[PDB]
DNA sequence: ATCAATATCCACCTGCAGATACTACCAAAAGTGTATTTGGAAACTGCTCCATCAAAAGGCATGTTCAGCTGGATTCCAGCTGAACATGCCTTTTGATGGAGCAGTTTCCAAATACACTTTTGGTAGTATCTGCAGGTGGATATTGAT
DNA sequence: ATCAATATCCACCTGCAGATACTACCAAAAGTGTATTTGGAAACTGCTCCATCAAAAGGCATGTTCAGCTGGAATCCAGCTGAACATGCCTTTTGATGGAGCAGTTTCCAAATACACTTTTGGTAGTATCTGCAGGTGGATATTGAT
């Protein structure tokens, strides 16, 4: 059997320990970071997936594409934070017009 | 006729990807463009928490990562309820490891 | 009679240019045109170094990139004229925002 | 059989329309007359930065050629991490 | 009653002249105790009852009004910008902003 | 009192640094309110290194690494 | 011992704590012997370089030891370094001599 | 004696070594002494860390002198690069020529 | 141009918070041949891709004319703010200890790990059918603006 | 409020490239099992160092009074910056062929790891004068701001 589905899980513990000693941060590679770690990646993406999936939605489409990622990941607190110095290719921005910009009194 | 000198393998998480995907919006698609952002989703944080957590190590004179840096790391970089679900998520996966066979 | 300026339809100063923020704000593609940067990627390169090569790809991020850059840089300068209170941006307005982002000095 | 033709002042390829669209995009209504020039070469220092990089990439790993990577191994290491290209 | 014509530096002298008294001086402009009173106050709602080497304090110190300091030279900027010399909190917000602050 | 502990004069002299001319009085406030944030942010990264080398006092070294990772770098502690 | 690598390069810094130095942060598997003095070199330079623009700072203020206002006024006043420490603060640095233009008295002149 | 003994290395005496070689009549504070050496502690791990990435982007495991040079290159801005990048190919082929 | 009223900047004065230099000391940081390990350049060399011309064509940039309205300099002006200047509370301090608690230690099994088998699998080629969305035509309602 | 004139919602369809969907191979990667080897919990206590208390002082702060004028606020007015209009060029689009110069398989060696045993000196830990400076003393007159 496997260590995804030991503890339970959708992305590679093993790939993500390859990538841990082959990587060199340290010599000596615990045992329950690597899981942790899939695990971690996994709530991420996740988060983020279900975040542009109404995105999706609110323009009424059904296969997420990056401007709705960009929505999702703009349009939200925590995220934005995580993603300050990120980058989106065909990103879109988050459409918005500061006030003093409209027209008012005739 | 195919294979043509092989190609030393690129590999990504596109699958585990799209099947947590499914998971969150089972009739709802995916770009390439829009999984390729998804791609380096992971690998910018990966790296991320691999590093952070290495320079953790030797804030300790350590020569070893515990799932207790990673949750240091993460709970350093991952900010506010992001950090909060992810530690306990990490640990609930953990947990299912260390009591097992 | 003689009473009634003209005929042809004309919208006021400023009303496409809503008509228009509110539009290259709802998509996605890449605002200059693709050969003339890419001379400007190609040319500098060349001037660092000669006899080199860009990824079909590689082109694209350097615009990407670079859009995005103003844009958000643009957004930094926009809100400094409404700060000193007016609408329109004259450079000073980015050199202050590029000042400040530490840019410069 | 080659080409490479005189290759100068393409900054202007950076075009009025093109420069003013950012500007819309941005959330920008009025444009001074001064602005295009100006951002033309922030555009270049911009560039002109990226790209001593991104060839300090090619240009060592005995390269003769620009890949994806090079670039955005450049722009995160500038402060500006891009998703999509590669890595 | 009066003193017959008094010496009053008019105002804004003053300040000047202590803009080129402070910027030369480098020691901090903060007393230590409101600050390490501060710096108590505050890290207790991540660990509880703690305690904070001679050094580590001042550290903070350095940086907050580093921080500080410079924040303010930015803050003028706008102000100035708008044809100002008073900084209003409003140059701060944006001066905030820019750096990715509040964004 | 704290955080109305920090001194409008000292919010002055600090200000004056930066070459502040003239300060409005809404600032005072603002000032202990940026720099609020800024020790929330500076502490809760620094304290975090406390609690992992089990330590009941932050060190100096748990600072350095707070403004270096917040990106705030300092020199001179180090030691 | 007989003599030093660093004296074998005609420096002040230790190419043998270099060596090691680069292997306890885990930069890599293997170290090609040209890179500990290469760094080394570079490091030992660097430091110089301001040391001198420094030690120049010393005289102009009529002092002999350096303070850290010397070391922040050697910094800041020079462009490349600036710049190379345009992310850093030094601890009781302070601020260079700067007054904005329109700030001084009678209007703006 | 070598309970406490646990060492605090640093550059120190080798920044003050140096602080002679174009100044040799200066006093530096032990304060300011204190910065030197968070100096080239930052510029250590800056490059280190840099030639440390320059490896696996080519899938490599080796640091040779050439990605320190990178590294360099890569991080000192203009003309203060030049000369370092000069400097450290100088020593390299002294050493080369040495023992 | 006059000159009271301060703040300032020069050598000259001396004491202490602070750097300078020596002696005692010992685990470790460093250097040296050795015997063995493998990264990595170096050539043949397939194969992918980029530089390149082709020609069609067409959307989008140019530049010029004409105005509507936003900037700039206008004086202004009322209350917001620096200055002084009176206290006087409230940091500063050093002085020198209760006492943690971080440092330091020598243990000692769980944890990491490198070695040789084992078994799946996820990734690419290649092959071949579906299917979401840009995109064009076209028919009601929206917003803007001249009335 | 109504008329008029452009741009746009809103659903409608083609049509094809962009996803997703099989086989089939198939190389590495992932996992199982024990063996080795070790980095760090786990208590015990030293000792540099962190926490208020002590006990006079007044330096730095605030609440204070008055104007000195800077923010903001209108008023006007020259002219830039937008909307539009007429063109056309150079951008864009689609294949097409050399041919670079990149990538991977195959080889053999310069250089480096992993041991093992002796050698030099940087941090530690004091005891003592060394020493430039960091803050008072006159004395001077520029920088300020009344006349
Ligand atoms: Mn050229």
């Amino acid at each position: 059997k496997t260590r995804s589905s030991r503890a339970g899980l959708q992305f590679p513990v093993g790939r993500v320990h390859r990538l841990l000693r082959k990587g060199n941060y340290a010599e000596r590679v615990g045992a329950g970071a690597p899981v942790y770690l899939a695990a971690v990646l996994e709530y991420l993406t996740a988060e983020i997936l279900e975040l542009a999936g109404n995105a999706a939605r609110d323009n009424k489409k059904t296969r997420i594409i990056p401007r709705h990622l960009q929505l999702a990941v703009r349009n939200d607190e925590e995220l934005n934070k995580l993603l300050g110095r990120v980058t989106i290719a065909q990103g879109g921005v988050l459409p918005n017009i500061q006030s003093v910009l409209l027209p008012k009194k005739t | 006729d195919g294979k043509k000198r092989r190609k030393t393998r690129k590999e990504s998480y596109a699958i585990y990807v799209y099947k947590v995907l499914k998971q969150v919006h089972p009739d709802t698609g995916i770009s390439s463009k829009a999984m390729s952002i998804m791609n380096s989703f992971v690998n910018d944080v990966f790296e991320r928490i691999a590093g952070e957590a290495s320079r953790l190590a030797h804030y300790n004179k350590r020569s070893t990562i515990t799932s207790r840096e990673i949750q240091t790391a993460v709970r350093l970089l991952l900010p506010g309820e992001l950090a909060k679900h992810a530690v306990s998520e990490g640990t609930k996966a953990v947990t299912k490891y260390t009591s097992a066979k | 009679a003689t009473g009634g300026v003209k005929k042809p339809h004309r919208y006021r100063p400023g009303t496409v240019a809503l008509r228009e923020i509110r539009r290259y704000q709802k998509s996605t593609e890449l605002l200059i045109r693709k050969l003339p940067f890419q001379r400007l990627v190609r040319e500098i390169a060349q001037d660092f170094k000669t006899d080199l090569r860009f990824q079909s790809s590689a082109v694209m991020a350097l615009q990407e990139a670079s859009e995005a850059y103003l844009v958000a840089l643009f957004e930094d300068t926009n809100l400094c004229a409404i700060h000193a209170k007016r609408v329109t941006i004259m450079p000073k307005d980015i050199q202050l925002a590029r000042r400040i982002r530490g840019e410069r000095a | 059989k080659r080409h490479r033709k005189v290759l100068r002042d393409n900054i202007q390829g950076i075009t009025k329309p093109a420069i003013r669209r950012l500007a819309r995009r941005g959330g920008v209504k009025r444009i001074s007359g001064l602005i295009y020039e100006e951002t033309r070469g922030v555009l270049k220092v911009f560039l002109e930065n990226v790209i001593r990089d991104a060839v300090t990439y090619t240009e060592h790993a005995k390269r003769k050629t620009v890949t994806a990577m090079d670039v955005v191994y450049a722009l995160k290491r500038q402060g500006r991490t891009l998703y999509g290209f590669g890595g």
